[PDB]
């Protein structure tokens, strides 16, 4: 699994620090001009993420694809990668088996009226929608999957070919180093081994699989970042209360200045920590996006002639599946 | 913070719901007698008096009309708060002590008063009030100061190690009884308390003045705990952000008719962060609470046409009405969208593959140059289809023309 | 586990701080016995004074509907079903010895006497001073051994007055309970705001411990005893165990109806410390 | 940000040390200078952390720049996607204010025509079997048995010679030609 | 030389902040809840 | 750097909690221990980043 996109979050600094109280807002504009800088940095991060998403999906785009390649095979069963939405059955399996909560768009606020989904509208942050719908990403993935019929072959992406999957696999193994006699002798055992490998791959989404745990850990890390942002509004930071209203009710003006000042300092520290974490995750996402482009253009759009890349063993064929 | 801005789908500030009403409950709590402070004789510092008041109301204007405050020392509260806000319980420790020795009750003092007679506790909010009951008020009431007033200058065991007084505790009964038994002052004298010997000290004082004024010290400890705030001063809608005051707990939130949770005896239901997520009331009905949430607002602006549009992110447009008075003084053009419904946009079926104003999930905002944007989808350009032949021949798509394309990075 | 005061929760885990007892703490065991020959049969309970500390919690009953040993008859043919008895408790600040005989447990000055009066239907918390009564072979004589709150089988204050003098008596508070044969919890703490009592006969059918009867007692309680209790006639009764509260961290969980079902000692072993750490 | 953050009072009465020294007493001066010190040290720490993060980003981009120079510029790349879009032809380097500016020249096709092809050709009688290299064997438009060679990246039907075909081991999926053999098979 | 592994360090947050003083520990738990997040993040980096 | 920030007073009278508890009263102890806590938490957060 390659984590190519960070979670895009916009935080309203005024609402997060002061929660609408005018005395806090006066104290915060006396404190400094932090909120505009926070908003500008956190908007630049999201703009860079959108540009990285477009640059990633240009590489998945192919000039030609074969829509009937995955269904017109020999003894190979590639029903896990058929476009029937264009989301494949393995994409459905992967997205169903991961414990990911639904990000509400269109009606999230209404549902929150009547966790971390409903914590957005009470804390001050908002998780932005991704640049592409899951349906369009499924079209890109299906078009890439249909284009691996003859992409590895003598047509080096300038032209397209329409070999069936059996002939393409036969050419792959030969160039690997298996002689044609051996491949012609075994035209049923090889297909059976490939089919049972894909079956164990289908069944293998458990807690033992390392890549599925990587997907789950990425989702959990995003949830932990949002929970850390949301749970620091309950900290007193050395004050009598974590609420501005209780401070305004109980104390006089001179002491209210000190208590609101320490609350403001703690919440600005939380915002700065979140922004720096988003910057570090953005650099990690840029590296992983470059790796994703290299592995698509080396493993999926061709056959790798180099060892240790495109998995263990010696590479035959690769497929790509959208992740959360 | 600038006036020449660029294009982009920015994120604007949240707009918070206002108040649509007021709700009040009090459970009709009776006045608790604070006249016990001025009823009997004024207490000795060694034998000082403590009362705890719960489930009552008090009229502070009558109480402060009987005394003249010389100086009040409050920590974590103010006397304005104790005349306005409610709290869980009230503790009053009162004793007679003259103003000439009020520095002994100051924090950090090395006098015998703090370490043997009254050790104030500062873990909870407190106010130490030095007031004087005048002679005319003293005769109007039955308040007198005719006792023999003395404090404890020594409370020592047979070990010879002093026995200090812990914060927020009354005086040890052995040293208290030994000091109040002796009628004359003595710095060191033996005392056998019920089988154990004690060496004690007695030093006298006089709180009465020449005018007859009895000088008093009142230590007030308002306790702010979770749940109902049943000690209040005598002061004179479903689905909406409304102001409340259920049991002296004041704030704002959204009220719903809700299925009962928790124990009905404990009125307030809390979360893990000290937030009230519901309450039980009279007539057996339960309401679960939530703070009134805010609409997230995004602004779409284009520099070339100087036209701005406003995206309300992930909101259903029905709900805009209820909070329609919380936005700016200009906010209609109603239109549902997959990234949250938006104002200022016309729905079009046009598709453009490359757009500079992305609204989210495969959505764009086409520039006007009308005076408004156009809602256009992202275009997925279909690749050229190549058909698989089921024979020994196979289809190829070979280029016939080309151009030298320049990419730069 | 003492319930949080003034509030409730539902399906939440909270790390509460307060007065909690240790895990696997074998508390002190006390049993009451029936009359042996027509005279009270009691134990060493009256002459031993324990330490109040930060407060105590009592597992009340918890052994009913089992086969019980009459203390005067160890033969298993005489064994019968245990009944439920409520203890008589005595809390004070200064403890010495009665003058005439030199027997411990005198309990000078004011003291809180918790008595289960009537046929186990009212619990009485009366706060005043016990002085010896100059009577023959009684408290304040040469032929005194111990005092018994002797009762019949279907007000112990009259027996207490038969063994002590009731003077300077500040309040006498009565609380209504039902006669049952069940597990119950009873707990007493003391703070600046007074003496707080806890019981399990509040709300619906749980082992939790809710506050009631905030008594106006502000002098520090330092000692407690269990006043021996006997019932005139074979019979068998349950036991109660007393555990001491400590200032420790303690992680609990609630349910749907707002009752604590399970808790964590937070310091019993390394695993509970790690559970509190995360 | 580094320059403008010095103007923040950070909760003090002023953002200048001299005004605080002029107005307040020594005990208050300690508090105000302490909160200004805390704010400015926080600013310096934030700048140093930003510098470290951009340093790791620059290390990654320097590795990428080395790889792209040694692949795109000193040689001609055969791995698609890397060295730009399309199939790489030639690349140049241009200095930039904070890095390097690459210009990749790529072969981008415009038109496409569908064609039928064969894995190879065999002669019934001699079982000699040839396969095309760097191209395909496409059918002729005026005969059902005439085969021509075409390039992979461009379309032009050419006669089959020895220089654009290789001799390979026979396969069952090759076309078994009978008449009008090409000169390598003739 | 390629730096392929970091120095794995575990820090006890409560001991480092307060050095075993009970008053400091009360003030720290009144301050907020930071030590659990520090331990979780600093254990996650070691696991990775 | 992690070890050397336990000797910083951060504006308090001392870098040791015991000296603060020995010298000052309770209300000043809260302030001094709070600023020491803030400094040490800042050091821990810098180390984790
Ligand atoms: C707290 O206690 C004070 C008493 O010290 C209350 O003040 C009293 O308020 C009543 C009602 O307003 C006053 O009665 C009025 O008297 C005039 C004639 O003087 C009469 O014309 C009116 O119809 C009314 O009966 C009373 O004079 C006044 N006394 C003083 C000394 O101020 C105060 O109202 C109490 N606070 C609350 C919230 O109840
Ligand atoms: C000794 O036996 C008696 C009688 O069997 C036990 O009293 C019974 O205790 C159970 C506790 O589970 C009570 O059940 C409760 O019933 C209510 C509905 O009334 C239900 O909502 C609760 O969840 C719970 O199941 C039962 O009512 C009660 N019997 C009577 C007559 O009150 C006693 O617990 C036994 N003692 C020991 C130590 O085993
Ligand atoms: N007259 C009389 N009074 C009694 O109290 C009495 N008690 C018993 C039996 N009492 C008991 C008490 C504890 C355990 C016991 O084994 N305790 C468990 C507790 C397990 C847990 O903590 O959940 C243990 O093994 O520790 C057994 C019998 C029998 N006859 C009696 N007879
Ligand atoms: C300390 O003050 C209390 C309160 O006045 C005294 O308690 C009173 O004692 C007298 C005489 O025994 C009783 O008549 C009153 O009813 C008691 N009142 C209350 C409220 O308890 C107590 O005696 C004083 N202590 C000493 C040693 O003199
Ligand atoms: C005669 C007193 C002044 C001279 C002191 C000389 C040396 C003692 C040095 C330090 C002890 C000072 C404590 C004084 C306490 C007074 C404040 C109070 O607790 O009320
Ligand atoms: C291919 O695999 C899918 C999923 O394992 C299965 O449902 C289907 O029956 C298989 N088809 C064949 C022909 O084996
Ligand atoms: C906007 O137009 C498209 C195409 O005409 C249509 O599918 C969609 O339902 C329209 N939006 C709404 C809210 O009706
Ligand atoms: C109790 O809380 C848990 C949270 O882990 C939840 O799954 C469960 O549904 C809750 N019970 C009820 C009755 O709501
Ligand atoms: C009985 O109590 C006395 C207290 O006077 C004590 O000394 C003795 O050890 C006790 N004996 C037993 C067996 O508990
Ligand atoms: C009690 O003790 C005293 C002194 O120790 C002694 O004189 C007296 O006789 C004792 N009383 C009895 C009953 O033993
Ligand atoms: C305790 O009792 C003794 C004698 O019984 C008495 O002198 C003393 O005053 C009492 N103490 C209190 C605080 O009442
Ligand atoms: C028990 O009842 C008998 C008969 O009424 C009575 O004489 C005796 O005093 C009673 N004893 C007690 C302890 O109640
Ligand atoms: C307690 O019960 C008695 C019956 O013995 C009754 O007379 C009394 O009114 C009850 N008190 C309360 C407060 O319910
Ligand atoms: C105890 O019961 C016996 C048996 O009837 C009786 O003789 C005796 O008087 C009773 N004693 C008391 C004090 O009730
Ligand atoms: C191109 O495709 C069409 C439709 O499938 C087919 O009739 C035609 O023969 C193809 N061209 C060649 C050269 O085979
Ligand atoms: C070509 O001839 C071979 C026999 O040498 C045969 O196995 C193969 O099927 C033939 N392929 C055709 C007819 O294209």
């Amino acid at each position: 699994f390659i984590e190519t996109s960070i979670q895009k979050v916009t935080v309203d600094c005024k609402q997060y620090v002061c929660n609408g109280f005018e005395r806090c807002e006066q104290l915060l504009v006396q404190y400094g001009q932090f909120c505009s800088k926070i908003n500008q940095a956190l908007h630049g991060v999201n703009l860079r993420q959108d540009d990285a998403t477009k640059s990633l999906f240009e590489d998945i785009k192919v000039p030609q694809s074969v829509p009937l390649m995955t269904s017109l095979t020999g003894d190979y069963n590639l029903s896990l990668f058929e476009a029937p939405n264009y989301r494949s059955a393995l994409e459905d399996l992967l997205f169903d088996k991961v414990t990911l909560s639904d990000p509400g768009y269109m009606k999230g606020y209404d549902e929150c009226m009547k966790d971390l989904i409903c914590a957005q509208y009470v804390s001050g942050y908002k998780v932005l929608p991704p640049l592409y719908d899951a349906n369009m990403e499924a079209m890109y993935t299906a078009s890439l999957t249909g284009s691996i019929a003859g992409s590895f072959w003598t047509g080096g992406l300038s032209s397209a070919a329409a070999l069936p999957f059996a002939q393409s696999m036969f050419y792959r193994m030969n160039g690997i180093g298996i002689t044609q006699n051996v491949l012609m002798k075994n035209q049923r055992e090889i297909a059976n081994k490939f089919n049972q490998a894909l079956g164990a791959m289908q069944t293998g989404f458990t807690a033992t699989n390392q890549a599925f745990q990587k997907v789950q850990d990425v989702v959990n890390a995003n949830a932990q970042a949002l929970s850390k942002l949301a749970s620091e509004l309950a900290n007193t930071f050395g004050a009598i209360s974590a609420s501005i209203g209780d401070i305004l009710k109980r104390l006089d003006v001179l002491e209210q200045e000190v208590q609101i000042d320490r609350l403001i300092n703690g919440r600005l520290t939380s915002l700065n920590a979140f922004v720096s974490q988003q910057l570090v995750r953005s650099e990690a996402a840029a590296r992983s996006s470059q790796l994703a482009k290299e592995k698509i253009n080396e493993c999926v759009k061709a056959q790798s002639t180099r060892s240790g890349f495109c998995g263990q063993g010696t590479h035959i064929v690769s497929f790509v599946i959208n992740a959360p | 913070g600038q006036f020449d801005m660029d294009s982009g789908v920015y994120s604007a500030s949240y707009f918070n719901a206002r108040s649509r009403g007021y709700y009040y409950e009090a459970a009709e709590l009776t006045e608790c007698d604070l006249d016990v402070l001025f009823k009997n004789d004024a207490p000795i510092i060694a034998n000082y008096s403590r009362r705890v008041f719960t489930n009552c109301n008090y009229n502070l204007t009558k109480l402060l009309s009987l005394v003249q405050v010389d100086e009040f020392v409050c920590h974590k509260t103010t006397p304005e708060a104790l005349a306005t806000g409610c709290y869980s319980s009230l503790t009053v420790d009162w004793f007679a002590l003259p103003f000439s020795m009020k520095s002994t009750l100051a924090i950090g003092s090395a006098e015998a008063i703090s370490m043997f007679n009254y050790n104030q506790d500062y873990s909870n909010p407190t106010c130490r009030i030095h007031a004087a009951v005048t002679a005319n008020v003293s005769t109007a009431l039955n308040f007198t100061a005719n006792a023999n007033y003395a404090y404890i200058s020594r409370c020592q065991g047979v070990d010879g190690k002093p026995i200090l007084l812990q914060p927020g505790q009354m005086t040890n009964i052995a040293c208290r009884s030994g000091v109040l038994a002796r009628p004359s002052d003595a710095d060191y004298f033996g005392y056998s308390f019920q089988g154990r010997n004690y060496y004690l000290g007695r030093k006298s004082y006089k709180p009465k003045t020449d005018e007859g004024d009895v000088q008093m010290v009142y230590v007030i400890t308002p306790k702010y705990d979770k749940g109902p705030d049943t000690v209040c001063p005598l002061k004179d809608l479903l689905g909406q952000c409304i102001d409340y005051d259920i049991h002296g707990v004041v704030g704002r939130g959204v009220f719903q008719v809700c299925n009962t949770t928790g124990i009905a005896s404990q009125i307030f239901v809390y979360d893990g962060f000290g937030n009230i997520i519901g309450f039980h009331s009279k007539n057996g009905t339960y309401y679960c609470m939530a703070p009134c949430v805010s609409v997230p607002v995004s602004v779409i602006y284009d520099k070339s046409s100087d036209v701005h549009a406003t995206l309300y992110s992930s909101v259903e447009c029905n709900h805009i009405k209820s909070v329609a008075t919380v936005f700016s003084r200009q906010t209609n053009g109603l239109l549902q969208t997959a990234v949250g419904c938006v104002i200022g946009f016309r729905n079009t079926s046009d598709t453009v593959e490359d757009c500079t104003l992305p609204l989210g999930q495969s959505l764009c905002a086409k520039p006007p140059s009308n005076n408004t944007f156009a809602l256009v989808h992202m275009l997925f350009q279909n690749p050229l289809k190549v058909s698989v032949l089921n024979s020994t021949e196979f289809q190829v798509s070979i280029p016939q023309n080309f151009s030298f394309g320049i990419t730069e990075e | 586990v003492l319930y949080p005061v003034g509030r409730t929760y539902s399906n939440i885990t909270i790390t509460l701080e307060g007065l909690f007892p240790h895990q696997a703490d074998r508390g002190d065991m006390y049993v009451y016995s029936q009359s042996h020959k027509g005279r009270p049969f009691i134990s060493n309970y009256s002459l031993v004074t324990n330490d109040f500390g930060n407060g105590i919690v009592i597992r009340i009953g918890s052994a009913a509907n089992k086969t019980g040993s009459p203390i005067i008859s160890n033969i298993a043919s005489n064994f019968q079903i245990m009944k439920k008895l409520y203890p008589a408790l005595l809390f004070g600040s200064a403890v010495g010895k009665f003058p005439a005989n030199n027997k411990t447990g005198a309990y000078f000055n004011h003291s809180l006497v918790i008595l289960p009066e009537k046929c186990g239907t009212v619990i009485t918390a009366l706060y005043c001073v016990l002085e010896p009564k100059n009577d023959t072979n009684c408290t304040g004589s040469s032929g005194y051994v111990s005092y018994v709150l002797f009762e019949n089988f279907s007000n112990l204050k009259n027996s207490l007055q038969q063994w002590f003098n009731i003077k300077d008596c500040l309040f006498e508070k009565n609380y209504n309970v039902t006669d049952d044969e069940r597990e119950e919890w009873f707990g007493i703490i003391q703070d600046q705001q007074g003496v707080h009592l806890y019981t399990s006969r509040k709300n619906g059918y749980s082992n939790n411990m809710f506050l009631f009867a905030t008594l106006p007692i502000y002098d520090q309680i330092l000692y407690y005893t269990v006043m021996p209790r006997s019932i005139n006639a074979y019979h068998a009764f349950s036991a109660f165990y007393i555990y001491k509260l400590h200032k420790i961290n303690y992680m609990v969980d609630f349910d749907v109806n707002g009752y604590i079902t399970r808790a964590v000692d937070c310091g019993y072993n390394d695993y509970t410390q790690l559970q509190c750490s995360y | 940000k580094l320059a403008s953050e010095l103007a923040n009072t950070f909760g003090a009465i002023s953002a200048s040390i001299g005004d605080i020294l002029k107005r307040l007493d020594v005990l208050e001066q300690e508090v105000q200078i302490d909160r200004l010190i805390n704010g400015r040290l926080t600013s310096l720490n934030a700048f140093v952390s930003q510098q470290l993060v951009r340093s790791e980003a620059a290390a990654r981009s320097s590795q990428l720049a080395k790889e792209k120079i040694n692949e795109c510029v000193k040689a001609q790349s055969t791995r698609s996607g890397f060295c730009g879009q399309g199939t790489h032809i030639v690349s140049f380097v241009i200095n930039a204010p904070n890095g390097f500016y690459f210009i990749h020249v790529g072969y981008h096709p415009q038109d496409y025509v569908n064609q039928t092809a064969a894995y190879g050709l065999c002669d019934s009688s001699s079982k000699k079997c040839i396969a095309a290299k760097n191209g395909y064997f496409v059918k002729n438009d005026s005969d059902s048995g005439s085969w021509s060679y075409t390039g992979s990246s461009f379309y032009q039907p050419e006669p089959i010679t020895t220089f654009n075909s290789r001799f390979v081991e026979p396969e069952v999926t090759f076309q078994n030609l009978s008449n009008n053999l090409p000169p390598p098979l003739l």
